[PDB]
């Protein structure tokens, strides 16, 4: 009871010491990655039949 | 995993015989097998195959007539019914236990033999000895009649050993899978038609006769068997 | 007082993490993606459709060489296809029939399964005697079991219903870390790209980031509404997206500790089973009890296409490692090929 | 003389009787028509959920009414193409024979189901019923004739007497009293099964008041369904086959029991049996 | 087979003896008849598994029909997140306690026994997985029942009710309060036995209530009804 209350506080407390960045610096660095991978996305872009190996 | 022939010995010609190959240690009922004979000074030469629930059967187009292959799987044991005995069948009769799925090693385990004594692509190993020493690359060479390539993608090549007095062993298959049990100084490769097998650091197990096999259709032709002699 | 006394720490300590947090949100995921080009519209056919399962298919997992699938169905059977050819490969019978989860070892020697009997069973595939055989089986969890991940040929990580993951010792047998936290069965795992963290969702509407080589929690993380039946990784492994049972999607960052996107729409009501994302990391794709799986543009939190074809709720899904195909498993016992 | 089958002079009155022979049967093609496809179309998002030869029964009937046209218009008029009148027949009594064997196989296979609490031995048996029916309508292929006034009606003129009582002695004891006995058997063999667990289950008192009335309530439905299936073929049956036994009594005795306008009706009787085929056998409201 | 290599037919082949063991042992499988047993704490089900952790699954067989019941008492997780596993059982065996009208629940001191079993009825029987599974309802320790309520009036549970404080009513007006909870009255149906004793009582009247369970699904998935 107490002690499990004293180690949800430690728990909560351990939360409270991480540095975490903006918002929108996580944001463009999604889109950039995004970005980046384009091209090799067989989903987003449907490469041709060809090399397709599920025809 | 054990396989033991049984049923050899002198035997007149133009009669009959029935070898039988007794396994143990392995699912014998998922496991196709072949019977591979072995002249007394000669190379290998694939005789019969039947497959995982009998219902596929192939012989060689020499022995096709005269030979019956069967299984026994509640009983474990494989048979050949020869008839016709001809003076040509002197040989060394091998079991060669084979699982087909996708990535399976199809020629692992090699019987160990019945002493018998009566009283398609074409595939070429130019060099038929290899003085060599040991510590130093080995190189030998397969020319195969037309491309093992097939439009899948997979080349169906396969290398086997056979030191003094032992069965042959598996090396490599597909033309560059190693074998499971097998050092990594062995290593094949080529493409299309002409493959090579290479030896990095020889060693003083490593002395005997190399095979390369066909498995892109049957009947399963091997090569007339390079021998590293040291 | 201690009691009440510790409550209000809690309390003021949660509230003041809340702010700190809340006075980070500079501007929404969707203004910074208010002009890139959309995707369009994701047009897919069913390129293989895999038979042979006799009930419901509970799990499903791609093999790292992006060509064999396991399946996990209550017929009591565990089935390997092949999925260029739809050849079966080997068909396992399970020892106990109640099978809700299977995973695809990253080497490809072993699969494991487990289920409503409480332990994850391990076999080996590649052995010389031709069988699949049973090589282990890991017991001590008191609940049924919803989740198990390889993290290597020795290491696999466990959910239960029991509220605690576990991270086991495979050649021992025995748990080497219990990861404790969640006040409710905990119902998926992701691991991460490299597998030094791994992310839990429980059925106390929360998700939790362990860090598997410390055995204690780094994060949490709130917002959903019901229960959350689905995890998955964002590629790079600093996001993770969740599926609940409230018919909504949610896009988490792991630096930011806070939400980016909702993935929700008014013409859903049922809640979501499956999700997964596609290699790039653009598209997310969700597997739902409307019998059918969507497709959204993982950005600008849009309905990019739609999934149809399976007569029953859509229980698995998956992406291949090269990314050319994505599996569908349904209670209709079929699973479908799509590209 | 010849029996007309499809010709009469119809002295009687003009312009009337054509009007309603013409409308009776557009109704029942239309209603049948109609009912069939609605069947069949049912029945195909019905294989999707619960996957019985009733796809052979919608097939048939439709198979039968194909043939309703052909007969409007030999009504119409007093003549008859004498190269369909070959074959009208023909599809007539084969489509007749196939609904009276499906019929009766319908109701083996429920037996068999419900007693016992392969999908290639049923498609042979689909495939025998329908050639043993091409095999006994045959006869009717290349017998009926166009002869002159007994006017060009296609009459029968049957070669032997001996092969021609041979065939009806045949035919309806195979394709009428056979099926007959095992569409009966099968539904009242059910009927006992039911009662009897009924009864089990009433022993060890596993009904309470306000619940034995329900089970009761509902094993009068299901006595009521098997009871409506069961006189239904005879009720919309046996006229055919009545008539069929008439024509050769008459054929060699020589009386004019048939009344000249009673053929039609009879066989229109029997075309509004493919109509009702499909709301019988098919129930899901 | 013809753009098949030799050990692509081999490994097709090989897939199609997978194909017919598959099917040979789901058809056998088919033929079993599995039943869910639940029941409340202590409602006496340990003496029913006696007359014929995780799951618990109990094979027999009563007149050449192999019966699975698979007991689910061990599991202390959320019921909705693994009760769908067992959508498509042949029945569901629910027992009850007789002598729990009196009994007080064992954490709550004022919440009842009995109505807390009533409660898992009309949840489990209300379902959306179990619309159509008949629920055979045992009523355990009959004989503790008749002794007990000598001294004890049945209106402790029941403050409604009105009638003779005899066994005979009061097990009925027990067994009615029970029936009165299902409310898909034609979908489904209920069977209650009074249980407690005898040579081959319970088993057999399993064996009754599960031959008309498949007769009806038979009648139902066979076009009649
Ligand atoms: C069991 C038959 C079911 C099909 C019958 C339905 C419609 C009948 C229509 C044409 C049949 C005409 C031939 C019958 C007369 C037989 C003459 C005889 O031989 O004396």
């Amino acid at each position: 009871s107490i002690a499990q209350a004293r180690k949800l506080v430690e728990q909560l407390k351990m939360e409270a010491n991480i540095d975490r960045i903006k918002v929108s610096k996580a944001a463009a660095d999604l889109m950039a990655y995004c970005e980046a991978h384009a091209k090799e996305d067989p989903l987003l872009t449907p490469v041709p039949a060809s090399e397709n190996p599920f025809r | 995993v054990q396989l033991v022939e049984s049923g050899g010995g002198l035997v007149q010609p133009g009669g009959s015989r029935k070898l039988s190959c007794s396994a143990s240690g392995f699912a014998f009922s998922s496991f196709g097998m072949h019977w591979v004979r072995q002249a007394p000074e000669k190379g290998l030469e694939w005789v019969a195959y039947i497959s995982s629930g009998s219902g596929t059967i192939y012989y060689a187009d020499t022995v096709k007539g005269r030979f019956t292959i069967s299984r026994d799987d509640p009983k474990n044991t494989l048979f050949l019914q020869m008839t016709s005995l001809r003076s040509e069948d002197t040989a060394m009769y091998y079991c060669v236990r084979s699982i087909y799925y996708y990535g399976s090693s199809p020629f692992d385990f090699w019987g160990q033999g019945t002493t018998l004594t009566v009283s398609d692509i074409v595939m070429t190993q130019a060099t038929s000895s290899v003085p060599v020493t040991p510590g130093e690359s080995v190189s030998i060479s397969c020319r195969s009649s037309k491309s093992l390539l097939h439009s899948n993608g997979n080349t169906y090549l396969y290398w086997f050993l056979q030191r003094p007095g032992q069965s042959p062993q598996l090396l490599i298959y597909r033309m560059s899978n190693l074998a499971s049990g097998v050092p990594d100084r062995f290593s094949g490769s080529g493409s299309g038609t002409a493959f090579t097998l290479t030896i990095s650091r020889l060693e003083a197990e490593d002395v005997g006769v190399y095979y390369c096999m066909q498995h892109l259709e049957y009947p399963l032709t091997f090569g007339a068997g390079t021998k590293l002699e040291l | 007082s201690e009691l009440d006394q510790l409550r209000q720490e809690a309390e003021q300590l949660k509230n003041q993490i809340r702010d700190a947090r809340k006075a980070c949100a500079d501007a929404t995921l969707s203004q910074i993606t208010n002009n890139i080009d959309p995707v369009g519209r994701i047009q897919m056919r069913t390129r293989r459709t895999l038979r042979g399962h006799l009930a419901k298919i509970y799990a499903m997992h791609w093999g790292t060489d992006s060509r064999l699938l396991v399946s996990a169905s209550q017929d009591g059977k565990l089935i390997i296809w092949d999925s260029y050819t739809t050849n079966k490969v080997h068909a396992i019978p399970l020892r106990s029939s109640w099978v809700m989860t299977c995973a695809y070892a990253p080497s490809g020697n072993y699969v494991a399964c487990g289920g409503l009997d409480n332990i994850c069973s391990i076999y080996n595939l590649k052995t010389r005697e031709g069988n699949v055989r049973v090589s282990r089986e890991l017991a001590g969890h008191t609940g049924y079991l919803s989740c198990c991940r390889f993290l290597d040929d020795n290491q696999i990580v466990t959910s239960s219903g029991d509220t605690t993951c576990a991270l086991w010792d495979i050649e021992t047998g025995q748990q080497t870390t219990t990861f404790t936290g969640h006040t409710g069965d905990v119902m998926s795992l992701s691991l991460a790209p490299d597998t030094r963290l791994f992310v839990s969702g429980a059925c106390d509407a929360s998700a939790k980031l362990w860090d598997v080589r410390e055995g204690m929690c780094r994060q949490t993380f709130t917002g959903h509404e019901s229960d959350i039946n689905a995890i998955c990784f964002f590629p790079n492994g600093n996001a993770f997206a969740t599926g609940s049972d409230d018919a909504t999607c949610r896009l988490f960052d792991l630096r930011a500790d806070q939400e980016l996107m909702t993935y929700s729409h008014d013409n859903i009501i049922c809640g979501i089973t499956s999700v997964s994302f596609s290699k790039s990391g653009r598209l997310l794709l969700a597997g739902y009890d409307d019998f059918n799986c969507n497709v959204w543009d993982a950005l600008k939190a849009d309905r990019a296409g739609v999934l149809a074809g399976h007569d029953n709720r859509v229980s698995c899904l998956g992406v291949t490692d090269d990314g050319m195909a994505v599996a569908t498993g349904s209670w209709d016992s079929f699973l479908k090929i799509w590209n | 003389t010849r029996f007309p089958f499809f010709s009469d002079v119809k002295g009687d009155h003009r312009l009337v009787l054509a009007a309603v022979e013409t409308t009776v049967l557009v109704l029942i093609f239309a209603v049948s028509l109609l009912g069939n496809v609605c069947a069949l179309v049912l029945v195909a998002r019905r294989r999707r959920r619960g996957a019985c030869l009733v796809l052979n029964l919608f097939c048939a009937d439709l198979l039968f009414i194909s043939a309703i046209p052909l007969v409007l218009a030999v009504r119409w008029t007093e003549a008859w193409g004498p190269v369909a009148c070959h074959l009208l027949f023909y599809v007539m009594t084969l489509s007749g024979s196939v609904t009276i064997l499906t019929l009766a196989a319908v109701s083996l296979e429920r037996m068999v189901c419900i007693v016992h609490l392969g999908r290639r031995a049923r498609a042979v048996l689909l495939a025998l019923i329908w050639g043993y029916s091409a095999v006994a309508a045959l006869p009717l292929c290349v017998f009926f004739r166009v002869v002159p006034q007994r006017i060009s009606i296609c009459t029968l003129i049957w070669p032997t007497i001996p092969g021609e009582i041979s065939w009806d002695v045949s035919f309806v004891t195979l394709n009428f009293l056979v099926p007959g006995l095992v569409i009966v058997i099968s539904y009242s063999k059910i009927l006992q099964i039911t009662k009897a667990s009924r009864k089990r289950l009433t022993v060890s008192l596993a009904y309470s008041e306000s619940h034995q009335i329900r089970v009761s309530q509902q094993d009068f439905r299901l006595f009521r369904t098997l009871f409506l299936l069961m006189v239904s073929f005879f009720i919309m049956w046996s006229p055919i086959i009545i008539t069929i036994l008439l024509i050769l009594i008459q054929n060699f005795k020589q009386d004019l029991v048939i009344w000249p306008s009673l053929f039609f009706w009879v066989v229109a009787f029997t075309f509004a049996n493919s109509a009702l085929n499909p709301i019988l056998y098919n129930m899901t409201l | 087979g013809c753009t098949l290599s030799a050990e692509d037919k081999a490994a097709v082949e090989r897939s199609k003896m997978i194909d017919r063991n598959l099917r040979e042992d789901g058809e056998k499988a088919a033929r079993e008849v599995k039943l869910l047993l639940l029941g409340a704490g202590e409602s006496g089900k340990s003496t029913i598994v006696k007359q014929m952790t995780g799951i618990v699954e109990t094979h027999f067989t009563f007149k050449d029909l192999h019966f699975k019941m698979f007991d689910v008492g061990g599991q202390r997780s959320e019921r909705k997140k693994w009760i769908h596993c067992f959508e498509g059982v042949t029945a569901i065996i629910f027992c009850v306690a007789l002598s729990d009208y009196d009994l007080v629940l064992a954490e709550d001191e004022e919440m009842n026994r009995m109505h807390e079993s009533m409660k898992l009825f009309d949840s489990i029987c209300n379902n959306k997985w179990f619309t159509d599974t008949s629920i055979i309802l045992f009523l355990n320790k009959k004989d503790l029942f008749e002794e007990k309520i000598k001294k004890s009036p049945l209106t402790i549970c029941y403050p409604e009710y009105a009638g003779s404080n005899t066994y005979e009513e009061a097990a009925a007006y027990i067994q009615c309060q029970f029936e009165d909870l299902n409310k898909r009255k034609d979908t489904k149906e209920i069977y209650t036995h009074f249980t407690c004793a005898t040579d081959t009582k319970n088993v057999q009247f399993v064996f009754d209530a599960v031959t008309d369970v498949i007769i009806k699904n038979n009648l139902k998935d066979c076009g009649l009804f």
